[PDB]
Parts: structure tokens; sequence; C-alpha cells
């Protein structure tokens, strides 16, 4: 889904 | 581009202010449109700035695809620290654009007049959406992008309203659509949490950071059985397709905002497809299926060394279970992504999912994932009770 998270 | 709600909270919105949206201050008690159907439809496309044209692209062309997956990849969406890009395939592409219903006016590009250049996209796909009460057909807006050398002059409100008008011209008058930024008014948001499942080339990418553990004690905490644990676990298929349609509408019914599927939608989003979508059910001993789990395919260029293997992510779809425990089946989804080597596994707070993702070791990401709908005014509501994934 069109948002790129990452921790 | 606010992506907190207190940083939106301070400014204006010159596009969004004119839009059939509620403001961002408003708390909503009503439910239904913002304006009419219109009766007359504009029938010229909006003025582009000199030089500019509009193109609907035909996506079975093969070199017009190519076209798209080239603008895309170069020009879409990016990590809040921009080390990564998305890496959409052109068979994704196919898949997330071409469903039961698409229309090819419904994939519009901006062209450069002179050189036919690809700078502009966005898309809209057909979808019946029940939200609280009401089941209405809409559309879902995806992959809007412009060109990095053409950002900031206002060339996606043309194209917002540009598609608007096209989708107006069908009939259909509500729309839902997510972005990771903050806009008049979210009905809901969501966070992204990662699972690692190769905790090695994770950390050389700098997507995670080894946090004060070991490489070794980190790879262990991260290990992960070589096989599924749940009896039956089988991939879809093709007799799978009714009851795969009839488990997922009675799940989704306690959910606020879920997609209504036809059984030809069911098989186009859910029948796998190798890099792309994998769907596993779950057959018991009656032969009987009773749950399913669902993961698609997006990996990432690595921008920094944009030369080398893209990060392989999968992300959770819809998960159905009436028999088997989700966490045991959130836990099958993990081994499989494993198995077919995934680098992470990403999950949304929706629907169940907070039930499942400390307990397998998800990390929580940076940023939201706000949903919207337009022309259409209703309660927001919390992460839990949206059912609906859009790639
Ligand atoms: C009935 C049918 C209706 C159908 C239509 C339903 C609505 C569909 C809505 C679209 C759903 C899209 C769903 C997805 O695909 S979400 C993915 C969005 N794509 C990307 O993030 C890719 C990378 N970024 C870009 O390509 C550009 O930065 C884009 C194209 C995003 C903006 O280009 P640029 O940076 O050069 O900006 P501008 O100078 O042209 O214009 C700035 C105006 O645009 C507002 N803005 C910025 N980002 C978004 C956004 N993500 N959704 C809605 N509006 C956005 C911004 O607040 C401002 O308005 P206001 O602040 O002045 O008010
Ligand atoms: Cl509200």
């Amino acid at each position: 889904g069109n948002c790129f998270s990452k921790p | 581009p606010a992506k907190t709600m207190e940083e939106a909270s301070k400014r204006s919105y010159q596009f969004w202010d004119t839009q059939p949206v509620p403001k961002l201050g408003e708390v909503v008690n009503t439910h239904g449109p913002v304006e009419p159907d219109k009766d007359n439809i504009r029938q010229e496309p909006y003025t582009l700035p000199q030089g500019f044209t509009w193109d609907a692209l035909d996506l079975g062309d093969r070199g017009v695809l190519k076209e798209l997956y080239t603008l895309l990849n170069e020009n879409y969406v990016e990590d809040d620290d921009n080390m990564f890009r998305f890496d959409y395939s052109p068979e994704f592409l196919l898949w997330a654009l071409r469903p039961p219903g698409w229309l090819p006016q419904w994939h519009c590009g901006v062209r450069v007049v002179s050189s036919r250049k690809l700078v502009g996209f966005i898309s809209a796909i057909p979808a019946n959406i029940h939200i609280y009460d009401t089941e209405k057909k809409m559309v879902e807006i995806n992959f809007l992008c412009v060109h990095k050398k053409l950002r900031s002059k206002r060339v996606a409100p043309v194209l917002i309203r540009e598609i608007t008008r096209r989708v107006h011209l069908e009939g259909i008058f509500q729309a839902v659509y997510t972005a990771g930024v903050v806009l008049p008014k979210p009905v809901g948001t969501c966070r992204y949490w990662h699972r690692s499942l190769n905790p090695r080339k994770l950390i050389e990418v700098k997507f995670s950071h080894l946090s004060n553990m070991t490489m070794q004690r980190t790879m262990k905490l991260y290990r992960l059985p070589e096989t599924p644990k749940t009896a039956g676990l089988r991939p879809m298929e093709t007799k799978d397709i009714p009851v795969v349609h009839q488990l997922l509408t009675r799940y989704l019914k306690q959910f606020h905002l879920t997609p209504v599927m036809s059984q030809e939608e069911v098989e186009h989003w859910f029948y796998p497809q190798e890099n792309i979508i994998d769907t596993f059910v779950v057959e018991n001993a009656n032969g009987e299926v009773t749950d399913f789990l669902s993961f698609y395919t997006l990996p990432s260029t690595i921008m920094n060394h944009p030369t080398h293997k893209s990060l392989k992510a999968a992300y959770s779809f819809y998960n159905v279970h009436t028999q088997t425990p989700l966490l045991d089946l959130m836990s099958d989804a993990l081994v499989l992504a494993k198995m077919k080597g995934f680098d992470v596994f990403n999950a949304l707070d929706l629907m169940e999912n907070k039930t499942f993702l400390e307990k397998l070791k998800f990390g929580i990401g940076d940023g939201n994932l706000q949903y919207y709908l337009y022309n259409w005014k209703c309660p927001s509501m919390g992460a839990e009770k949206v059912g609906l994934v859009l790639q």
C-alpha cells in the first residue's frame, strides 16, 4: 500500500 | 507535505479546500455524500501546462507498460529516509490495474508533447465498497505519480481533477484512496509494522539496524521453523474460489470499511500468481476449507546501492480465520514467506492484526497510512475497523 515504511 | 495531524492542523490546502471532502478540523457525525451526483459532466479534458498532453495508457501494449513501470520505478513512493523505492513489476501492475471492470480511460497518463515521454500518471479501478451501513459503487485511486523534474508545479491537482472527470462520466461519484501524507480528511489512520525474515541482509542495506545484540543473537531471535505448523495448509486452487469468496464475505462484515467482491473479483485478487500474489488455504480432515492467508509481493529498489539486488518484501493482504487461530495462521504466513525467499514481511495494524503483531515479533515502522473517502462524509474509525487493503 502506497506508503513506504521501515523500522 | 504533512506527515502528522498536528503538522496538518497548522496549514491550508489550496486544492483540497475546493474538493467535496470534510475539513481537517471537522468531527463528523453524519453519513453520506458531500455533493449531489452530477447530471451534466464537463466533456473537455482539463488544461495541462504548455507542452504536455493527456494519453490513456493501453497496458496490454508491452512497450507502454514498460514506460509506466519505468516512470514508477524512478519516481514513485520512497520511504521517509529516501533509501528505498517501490519496484512494482510489469506483471504486478497488470494485476493491480486490470481487475474485473477496468477501463482504459482510467489509466490516465501525461506525456511531453514533443517527445511523447511519459511524465505523469494516475489510475482508477472500480470497486464496490461497504462503508458503515452503506454499500456504494466506487473507484480506488492509485499510482498518482509526477516525474521528479516536474514536481511542485501543481500538476497533481490537474491529474486528480481529470481522473475525477473521467470517473464522473461513468456515473461514479465516490472514491477510496490511501496516502502517507495527511490531507482533508482521513477516515482512518493505520501504521505499518515489519517482521524481519532475513535479518542479515536487512542490516546490510540499512533497512534495519543492529539494535545491544550481536548479529548472532539477532538471527537466533528471528529464526523461524522450516515448515508451517497448521494441518492441511496448501496453495489455493481453482476449486477453492467459491469457498474463499464465502469465507471472505462473512469475515469482512465485522469491519466498517471493506470491499464487496464478486466471485470473479475474488479469483482475480487471490488466485496465486508467482511473484505477485500468494494465497494458502487450510483444508481440514473433513476436506472443508476453513481458513486462508494471503500476501502480495512488492520489492523495493535499494536507492543508495541501486545496482544491487532489491529488497524483497511480502505484504499481508487478507487473512480469514474460522477454525485456525489467527496467531497460528500468521506464523505460517511468516514461515511460507521465509521459504519463498522474502527478506521482510510487512503488515498494517488494521483488522485484527494488533492481536498478533507484537507476539510474532513485528517492529513498528515510521510513518502512517491514511485512508480517505472522496465525496463521502462519515465518522472516522479506528484502525481495527478498517478492513480494506490496497496495493
Ligand atoms: C469520484 C471519483 C474521484 C476520484 C479522485 C479521488 C481523489 C484522488 C486523490 C489522489 C489519491 C492518490 C493516491 C496515491 O496514489 S498515494 C501515492 C502518491 N504518490 C507518490 O507519493 C509518488 C511520489 N510523489 C509524486 O509523484 C508527487 O509528489 C505527487 C504526484 C504525489 C504530488 O506532486 P507534487 O509534489 O509536485 O505536488 P503538486 O505541486 O503537483 O501539487 C500539490 C497538491 O497536491 C497535494 N498532494 C500531495 N500529495 C498528494 C497525494 N499523495 N494525494 C492527494 N494529494 C496530494 C498537495 O497537498 C497539494 O494540495 P493542497 O495542499 O494545495 O491542497
Ligand atoms: Cl470524525
